[PDB]
């Protein structure tokens, strides 16, 4: 029987399976709860709504994200989460699936121990694996070596592999994404006279960023060019009218990734990161790895920031090094896919951890090379 | 001035590319708005057809 | 190499910059039509104010 | 020469010389304009008031704060109150005299901007400058760490400030303050039938919260009490005699400071906030800005306050740190004392705007570091 | 990086400086990597706390001794070299074999990460199992051997038969900083 395949990452669930070409459904992963209370008898409004649901409730709820960056703290949502997963967007009895889930490395043993715990109990799975997100993504765009630049929503990490090899120490987590870029735009909003305080319209936020953000291939003389001209202003409309015009924040909200500094953090620039991640690696397979720069996650989808971080990277390494990025234009769900890939293989048939072993061996078993 | 002229030509492919991509940026807002409109005009033709209905 | 990446830079320049002259008069023809979308818009926005007026 | 100091705020503009010790003018920062039409001629009524003669006016006049959330709307308003200001409470020409000028951290650009530029142009002062209200109020107690809480009229930010450098990142707006709670308890003053509408009886309602209100070191305690006893039931006689009484409700405004849900808005309080601001800053400066909760604005004025947010402050933070909670005795004019203290330096002479450079660079030169 | 792995996370240049001080606080050599690997996975009579510059206590187990455990076995961070002891072995057989057990004798050690509890015991061992069985192995760890470097430096520097090999500040100029390189070593 056919496996399921659940990327959780923050901001949004991506559930499928095995076997499929894309995530069947996908939603938000965000849990409201109501914040005022309701007037109308009979109505029946339940406690909490999840998913969706939420998202088009906005308006009254109190939105709370149960990941933060990789790592799950409101387990209770978690749980909610998952099963509304699987009894509504996927409607599917978990207790005759093998499911897939995902994790970024580097994260709490604690993380992963109670996500199989939780599953093995009150799912009831008859097997699982976690996996890196980062070789999932591998998987999906046919590689089988090059560093992948994976940039979710919490977590922003690097993974250099090499003929199917990881080199673990080289891997570097950086915990700068969507969330916190969505927070800084909403921080340098404010200079305009446009306040979204909400949880609710965080989401408002997050919107515009999706739609008019971009990266500048040259940040100064774009500043500069915003000074002297209007022609980069652009319009929005909110959910109420009041149309609204964003200019120089349009770039200068992205350009965080390359500056973390903007919001107080100090460690070096994505670029900076990746050249580094490369650098630790061994002599002999940096070529390669210049060649072959993965990039995944729906943060890596700006216009521009391949442009920019090939630039970059040049600008780093020797001149005698072909650097290319490897872009896909889907690449928002090279983890799902390539996690689909995997678990369709047969080879992989016996890398999963059965419901017996589990009984047998305790939660201790996931970080066993049942892995 | 191989190598010089290999620079000239990397800055200005690179730099028209993404000139070209803005303008394609563009080209898609402008199909929406366009369909946009033309659904407007639709309705308000529409709701000017039943306003002389009614008078 | 120098003679083999200077032939690849010179066409790859030239065939991006026909790339960048068709998106180029694509995006005079789609701001074209964003006029006419904008003369399309007022005239019809105008119609919708009468009709509601005389409704 | 000497330099002038105007903090105009919300609710009250104070301003006086630089290197005094108090301001010498304070006043309400309202306009009022008469709502009837009159009927003695030769009266000579004038247009509109201003200042302390609308707040006596009252009663046949409609009053507006010009100030919102820190943020300036009515600019015409706005050049009454301060040529008033020059000319009537502190009779100078305002050609010879460099002002300093306060403002809330994270407003709209074009507010200082136009700030600016209606100072260079239609006062003509020779130089000017533009402060950050919890800078000053750091300067005025002393310190030269630790946050400091300032809470006026209209907005309330936490600003933490290290061996004399700012950690922006950290910085936490919120737009609650005490026309907020002024509402709040025009509002749960009608459940007594007590009804006050007018923009005037407003005032009323401000000088009720003003001597009565206070904040509860337990609410739930002080609730039970309230509901049993009737010791906490204090009167108060309104311009025309009628004598009212209020109980719970002393207790109650002010709570919302910590509660913010009471009004609909759905930030965290206060201590909330405060501790959040901490949290955001580097591990090694955390004991210090515990020992060193500055307090300002006429807002932190409430009896009780400093031992309600301490014991808060103090269940939120580790146990092994010490809490204090610096308070003084006239926090209300801290700002303009940390003021007047800064202008009366020698090495800050050199960073006014001068009208000349402004001339050569526009009022854009505002956000250049002639900050 | 392994203090992740408990949810504890260190990333600025600062706060490096807090995991340089746990390391110098709790760390330890273990004499048997496996049995106290073992050991911690059973009981719980190696885990220690210890409170950060802000409170918020924190508590590390089987990182005390896995972190330090890395000088005999770099693998662990990626190197492909051998460990301390490996290298020490080798040393002493690429010398003549006149001197060897003289060498075994007296494996002197300094500098503040040999500072640890429990690494000479360790160091013997592995030591001891790679050399033969007739030979006597010594390890000299003195208890100040932190600041051994400058005191042997204060020792040669105060002698009068060194008087004579410093480097003259006109014989540099005579002769440019090339001058170190030669004898005037
Ligand atoms: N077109 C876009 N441009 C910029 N950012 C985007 C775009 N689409 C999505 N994002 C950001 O990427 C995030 C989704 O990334 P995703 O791969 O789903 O994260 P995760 O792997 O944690 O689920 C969203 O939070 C959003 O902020
Ligand atoms: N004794 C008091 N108790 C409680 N609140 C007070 C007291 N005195 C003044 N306030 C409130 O504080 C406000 C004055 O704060 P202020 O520092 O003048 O604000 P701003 O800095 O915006 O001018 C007034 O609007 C009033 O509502």
């Amino acid at each position: 029987t056919t496996a399921l395949v659940c990327d959780n990452g923050s901001g949004l669930v991506k559930a499928g399976f095995a076997g499929d070409d894309a995530p069947r459904a996908v939603f938000p992963s965000i849990v409201g709860r109501p914040r005022h209370q309701g007037v109308m008898v009979g109505m029946g409004q339940k406690d909490s709504y999840v998913g969706d649901e939420a998202q088009s409730k906005r308006g009254i709820l109190t939105l709370k994200y149960p990941i933060e960056h990789g790592i799950i703290t409101n387990w209770d949502d978690m749980e909610k989460i998952w099963h509304h997963t699987f009894y509504n967007e996927l409607r599917v009895a978990p207790e005759e699936h093998p499911t897939l889930l995902t994790e970024a490395p580097l994260n709490p043993k604690a993380n992963r121990e109670k996500m199989t715990q939780i599953m093995f109990e009150t799912f009831n799975v008859p097997a699982m694996y976690v996996a890196i997100q980062a070789v999932l993504s591998l998987y999906a765009s046919g590689r089988t070596t090059g560093i992948v630049l994976d940039s979710g929503d919490g977590v922003t990490h690097n993974v250099p592999i090499y003929e199917g090899y990881a080199l673990p120490h080289a891997i570097m987590r950086l915990d700068l994404a969507g969330r916190d870029l969505t927070d800084y735009l909403m921080k340098i909003l404010t200079e305009r006279g446009y306040s979204f305080v909400t949880t609710a319209e965080r989401e408002i936020v997050r919107d515009i960023k999706e739609k008019l953000c971009y990266v500048a291939l040259d940040f100064e003389n774009e500043m500069a060019t915003a000074a002297s001209s209007s022609s980069l202003e652009k319009s929005y409309e909110l959910p109420d009218g009041q149309v609204i015009t964003i200019g120089n924040e349009r770039f200068r909200c992205p350009e965080t990734l390359f500056q973390p500094s903007f919001i107080g953090m100090e460690s070096a620039g994505i670029h900076e990161t990746t050249y580094n991640s490369i650098m630790k690696c061994d002599i002999d397979i940096r070529k390669d790895l210049y060649a072959n720069n993965v990039m995944s996650g729906g943060t890596t989808m700006y216009p521009g920031i391949a442009d920019r971080m090939q630039k970059e990277i040049t600008a780093l390494a020797p001149s005698t090094m072909k650097i290319k990025i490897i872009a896909p234009p889907e690449r928002k769900y090279s983890v799902w896919i390539g996690g689909s890939i995997l678990a369709s293989l047969s080879t992989f048939q016996q890398m999963w951890i059965t419901k017996q072993e589990y009984d047998e061996a305790g939660p201790s078993i996931v970080h066993r090379k049942c892995f | 001035r191989a190598q010089e002229r290999l620079a000239t030509a990397l800055q200005k492919l690179e730099e028209a590319e993404k000139a070209a991509d803005e303008s394609e940026r563009g080209m898609k807002v402008i199909e929406n708005r366009a369909m946009k409109d033309e659904e407007k005009m639709e309705l308000q033709e529409m709701q000017l057809k039943e306003a002389k209905h009614i008078a």
